[PDB]
RNA sequence: UUGCCGUUGCUAUGGC
């Protein structure tokens, strides 16, 4: 028929498909170091909290970087707080032990159906894989 | 947490004695808050160990789980084998507490000198002065366990008995 | 055979050197050769490291009878300048000792490095 | 094949993650934040500067200008220099004194000016660790570091304190303390052209300061041995390696984040390499450092290894496993007390305790094609790194200093073409740390200065 | 002896401005003492005293550092005129009360 | 002229039994019923003590040769 | 190690619960399996209505013990074997050998209950 | 050219 600019299909997703142990398993086959923290400067609340998990510390990383970009201090508001800090926090100490977060391994979510198995480059056609391997 | 499913047998009744005054818990919800955790970490890995070799599921979630349990430090180095997670137990995790660390390292005469030490702010881990007691060190975190600067015990000034002392015997 | 016989390779002379090192640091390793027979015959060890390279051998080579005598491992360390400087002190050693802990740290590194010295031995 | 499906499958991941060169490639995120970085200031600190004095087949080698003057104090430790923009040295040693010297003299040997020396006096009358605030030092000096201005010089040792110096009359200005009991320093770096100071302190802690404010700025944490030497350059960047735990972090200061390299080498795969057709091993300590530019450096270890690292690459990019050769084994009549050579021959059991030197000093020449590593071999080596950046190579030796190397640096001289400098070297009998060195062998305490030409 | 550490300098010519972020360190202090840190801020800048202005301090926990945000004028009056008025309260000069009602 | 208020009224603990210090701390009390225990337990087995400690001087609580404190087989 | 018992295999093959993936999901560790001889005597002289039970203990996943006595008298062989060693869980049914065995102390006692194995004077489950 | 001490050079070395 015609078109429609969708920016749901020009839009960076990436998070579909971002998985915690292919992600873990790169950054052991990385071969570039990784940005570690002075070893007591991560923990929170004296310890009332965790340490931190990877994803908080990169939303940390996040926060005061576009914080210092635009001169702006975050705030307390209050129906986005009620839900994201104590819901995010309650599961922190649910399944954050040590700076390590456990919760993946008690959470039904197929690996190989979203993250893994390629869907463009599918190679339907015997042909199509003898290409794709030579 | 959660309470186990026969709380009040005796040998679950000698298990906590021993393991409170091993470690110097307060209560039993020490005990069952780690235990409970440790419950989810190898009721995955008996499902990781039920899915087959060369299963994706498996080996990624695996050695992930192998690894950030080794960064944990609760599974040593070279057993890299996901059947020592079903081996692990739950005084393997609260070893790596910080009252018990203390003690280990030696910076406390007990579990409850370490106990009060670290609530009572001498003790800091790298750079925070941690507070609470149940704290689950890490590996890399094993070795910065020492006396908080602002600490007396470290080499900070003298706190208030002491400098009442002092001051009295200088009257 | 030599006189200085169950002696290391580089992989388990770091691994001893490493775990020697971190109980030179939570106090309980006894350092030097009649250090380490006096923890020897009072029974407190877990393995003692003897090096093989000083200015006579029998100097040390006097512990392997008492540790045979007392069940206990020993291993030869091919670098007393190194095992002096993974104790910690200012000079070299020639034989050092793990006391045995069960307040300690490390217990898990020393009975890993027991188990491999002994199936050296 | 596990290994293989776990590479198959993480490209595929790779790919669904590209998932979710044409004539237009414009990106308007990237293009405003250029607009920003053409707006701000400050291109002077943060250069992340490459290896622009590419110079190292270019000057002569064999036959430098070696003045070995020897000194008389036991078992010198440090040496700092100075260059503006007269130049002078400094010397510390055991014996509890800092020695300033005029070096730019520069065809022949240093002059001592003046002495600094501490002793019993300066002990504590306390025994507490926060009124360490005396004027001297009373146990073992074992880093000095010049500003780059040169207003002070900045020292301190075991006895855990950074006494710091003015220049013009060696006197002590303000004290210090590291204000716990095990925080002796190691060393010491200015990072250059500026007024703050990198110290590495045993307690596996890293302390910084503002000299000419007295003020320390921050104290960062992480490593997991004693932190046996550090590295700066310009940019608020640092390199530190702690001794036993085989890791050489470098710090983004500011964020206080680091960056961990850790080593690897073993020697069954090493010996492996070798058997598809050899005495060479595992790793003991990495011991001194010194950041070549700001995208490299390079270590040096406790089994003579000279490693090569990038800032992009967590495995080193080039080794040199032997740099200074295999110490000669302890002969037939110390080591066994038998009457036969066979039986004294039997108690070496070949090859098997034959120990390598060990790399006690590293210089990189800042942003330069060139180093200079010394140990007790009685020779200095210099090597240079090719220019793709990926290797080193042994060009010459500096074989007029018996002795202990604790420290190497040089001073320059010449202009952009046409240039000499002093490569100075602390030499002793006996490791700036412990003692543990025997076989002294024909050692002096003393400052091996070489002049090197074109 | 508190500590200062300027980053990311930028320069506005349209609010006629200089913005920066502040590292402020404070070892065995309390915190940031505002005003004091506005005179090591204009000396270590050029004078303009009544032209330097901070406002947003985060210190970390268990002290030592601030992270603040740090912008310096020159002319004192273009100062008056693009500063808020709250902050004018706060630090300089002007006062202005809204009236009480309802 | 104020008539304060004091404890028996403020604090309403009517007539209750004399209780624990060592209950009034619920760590102390898993302490000392710990060093309890484990007094118990060189009654029940034979506990290792560490080793010999100096001296072998006897073993200063009797011996006895009609005892026998091993476990037979089916 | 958990030794197994005849009406315990038969509540398995009743239930429908497979022995060692059952003793996993029980315990939540790795468990092994062992037959006495006795216990196997047991299982061949059930007859051959019991030709499922006993080719079902003849598993290479289940190890199996060598008893040293007369008669084929289970019971009595698994409780002198576990009161002389406590190193062994006791996987049982029959309601006199669950009283001996919960009688003597320190011995875990496993159990089909339900549609699944449970198991009692362990106090480390979760 | 130094803590002593030796060869010293009319500057380099080597024993503690
Ligand atoms: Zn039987």
């Amino acid at each position: 028929f015609e078109d429609r600019f969708d920016a749901r299909e020009h839009k960076d997703r990436s998070n579909k498909s971002r998985m915690q142990a292919m992600e873990e398993y790169i950054r052991e086959s990385s071969d570039q170091p990784d940005w570690s923290a002075s070893i007591g400067a991560d923990i929170v609340n004296h310890g009332r909290g965790g340490i931190k998990s990877l994803r908080d510390t990169e939303k940390e990383r996040r926060v005061t970087s576009f914080e210092e970009d635009n001169f702006t201090r975050l705030n307390i508001t209050n129906k986005a707080e009620k839900r994201k800090q104590k819901q995010r926090e309650r599961n922190a100490r649910m399944n954050v032990i040590g700076g390590e977060d456990f919760g993946i391994f008690s959470s039904k979510r197929k690996l190989e159906d979203s993250t893994s198995r390629r869907g463009a480059k599918k190679t339907r056609s015997a042909w199509d894989r003898a290409q794709r391997r030579l | 947490y959660s309470t186990p499913k026969r709380p009040y047998e005796s040998s679950r009744l000698d298990a906590e004695l021993k393991l409170a005054g091993e470690f110097g818990l307060k209560n039993k919800k020490e005990i069952y808050r780690i235990s409970f955790q440790l419950s989810k970490i190898r009721r995955a890995a008996r499902d990781l160990l039920t899915r087959d070799e060369k299963d994706p599921k498996r080996l990624f979630e695996g050695n992930a789980l192998i690894r950030r349990l080794v960064r944990v430090g609760v599974l040593s180095e070279d057993k890299k084998k996901l059947d020592y997670v079903l081996a692990l137990k739950v005084e393997d995790f609260l070893e790596r507490r910080l009252q018990t660390q203390v003690y280990k390292l030696g910076l406390a005469k007990s579990v409850h000198h370490a106990r009060v030490l670290i609530t009572q702010r001498h003790i800091a881990v790298g750079k925070q002065i941690v507070n609470i007691p149940s704290f689950m060190v890490r590996l890399d975190s094993e070795k910065h366990i020492d006396f908080a600067p602002t600490s007396p015990f470290g080499g900070a000034r003298p706190g208030r008995v002491a400098r009442r002392n002092a001051a009295r015997k200088a009257e | 055979n030599p006189k200085a016989f169950p002696l290391a390779d580089a992989a388990l002379t770091q691994q001893i050197l490493d775990v020697v090192q971190q109980a030179a640091n939570l106090r309980q390793l006894k350092k030097g050769a009649n250090e380490a027979t006096k923890t020897l015959n009072r029974g407190i060890s877990e393995f003692i490291i003897m090096a093989a390279d000083c200015e006579p051998i029998e100097i040390l080579l006097h512990l392997p009878l008492l540790c045979e005598d007392k069940n206990v491992p020993y291993v030869f360390v091919p670098s007393r300048v190194a095992l002096g400087r993974a104790c910690g002190v200012s000079r070299p050693v020639i034989a050092a000792s793990i006391t045995t802990n069960d307040a300690s740290a490390i217990k898990t590194q020393i009975y890993a490095v027991k188990d491999k010295i002994e199936t050296l031995l | 094949n596990p290994a293989d499906k776990r590479r198959r499958l993480a490209k595929q991941y790779l790919e669904n993650l590209k998932s979710e060169d044409e004539y237009n490639n414009f990106d308007a995120g990237d293009l405003d934040k250029d607009i920003i970085a053409s707006r701000l200031k400050e291109d002077v600190a943060e250069q992340q500067g490459r290896v622009f004095r590419y110079f190292g087949d270019k000057l002569l080698i064999s036959e430098a200008k070696q003045s070995f003057t020897r000194v008389g104090e036991n078992n010198l430790t440090c040496i700092s220099c100075f260059q503006p923009v007269r130049l002078f040295a400094y010397t510390v040693s055991k014996d509890l004194q800092l020695t300033k010297y005029d070096i730019t003299d520069f065809s022949k040997r240093p002059k001592k000016l003046k002495y600094a020396k501490g002793g019993a006096k300066y002990i504590p009358t306390s025994k507490h660790e926060y009124e360490n605030t005396t004027e001297g030092h009373y146990d073992e000096i074992l880093t000095v570091a010049a500003s780059p201005d040169g207003k002070y010089v900045v020292t301190g040792g075991r006895d855990r304190k950074l006494i710091v110096w003015s220049t013009e009359s060696l006197s002590p200005v303000k004290v210090i303390p590291t204000k716990d009991r095990r925080g002796e320093v190691l060393s010491l770096a200015f990072r250059k052209n500026s007024d703050q100071l990198y110290a590495s302190c045993a307690d596996f802690k890293i302390r910084t300061y503002s000299i000419n404010q007295f003020s320390q700025l921050e104290i960062l944490y992480g490593h997991h041995d004693i932190v046996e030497d550090i590295s700066a350059l310009a940019m608020e960047r640092c390199v530190t390696v702690g001794a036993r735990d085989r890791t050489a972090m470098l710090w983004k200061i500011p964020d206080e984040t680091r960056l961990t390299f850790r080593g690897g080498d073993e020697p069954q795969k090493l010996l492996r390499r070798w058997m598809k057709e050899p005495l060479f091993f595992c790793e003991g300590s990495i011991d001194v450092v010194s950041m070549v530019d700001d995208f490299h450096f390079i270590t040096g270890s406790d089994n003579g290894n000279i490693c090569l690292w990038s800032l992009a690459k967590k495995k080193p990019i080039f080794t040199e496993r032997i740099a200074h050769g295999i110490l000669p084994e302890p002969s037939f009549n110390d080591i066994s007390g038998e009457t036969d050579e066979e039986l004294r021959k039997r108690q070496l059991q070949g090859k098997k305790l034959l120990q390598p030197f060990w790399i006690t000093s590293l210089y990189a020449i800042p942003y330069s094609n060139v180093f200079i590593s010394g140990s007790w071999s009685g020779s200095l080596k210099v090597w240079k790194i090719s220019d793709n950046l990926r290797s080193f190579e042994l060009l010459g030796e500096l074989s007029g200093a018996k002795g202990v190397v604790t420290k190497i640096q040089v001073v320059e001289s010449g202009k952009h073409g046409k240039e000499k400098f002093r490569i100075l070297a602390s030499i002793a009998k006996e490791h700036r740390l412990g003692r543990w060195i025997a076989n002294v062998s024909g050692a002096r305490n003393g400052i091996y200065s070489a002049v090197i030409d074109q | 002896a508190v500590t200062i550490r300027t980053r990311k300098v930028i320069s506005n010519p349209l609010l006629a401005r200089k913005q920066f972020v502040v590292d402020v360190l404070h070892p065995n202090r309390a915190n940031v003492s505002k005003d004091e840190l506005r005179e090591k801020l204009a000396e270590v800048y050029k004078a303009e005293k009544d032209a330097v202005s901070v406002f947003g301090f985060r210190t970390q926990f268990g002290g030592g550092k601030s992270v603040g945000f740090g912008l310096v004028y020159n002319s004192v009056a273009e100062a008056k005129k693009f500063e808020p008025t709250y902050r004018l309260v706060r630090y300089g000069l002007a006062e202005k009360v809204e009236k009480a009602s309802r | 002229g104020k008539r304060a208020i004091n404890y028996q009224i403020l604090k309403n603990k009517g007539l209750t039994p004399k209780r624990n210090k060592d209950n009034r701390n619920s760590r102390v009390k898993k302490r000392k019923k710990y060093q309890k225990a484990q007094k118990k337990l060189k009654s029940v087995r034979a506990v290792y003590s560490g080793g010999q400690s100096g001296v072998y001087e006897g073993e200063k609580t009797g011996i006895k040769k009609g005892l026998t404190r091993s476990v037979k087989f089916k | 190690q958990v030794l197994i018992d005849t009406n315990f295999i038969n509540f398995s093959i009743q239930k429908k619960v497979d022995i060692v993936r059952g003793m996993m999901d029980c315990l939540l560790a790795k468990c092994n399996p062992l037959i006495t001889d006795c216990v196997m005597a047991e299982l061949e002289k059930l007859g051959p209505k019991y030709r499922i039970a006993l080719k079902l203990a003849r598993d290479p996943r289940i190890k199996r013990l060598s008893c040293s006595h007369k008669g084929t008298y289970a019971d009595d062989c698994l409780v002198h074997r576990v009161l002389q060693h406590k190193c062994y869980i006791v996987a049982t049914n029959d309601a006199g050998l669950k009283q001996r065995i919960r009688k003597i102390p320190g011995i875990p006692l496993m159990s089909v209950g339900g549609h699944a194995y449970v198991i009692e004077k362990l106090p480390d489950v979760f």
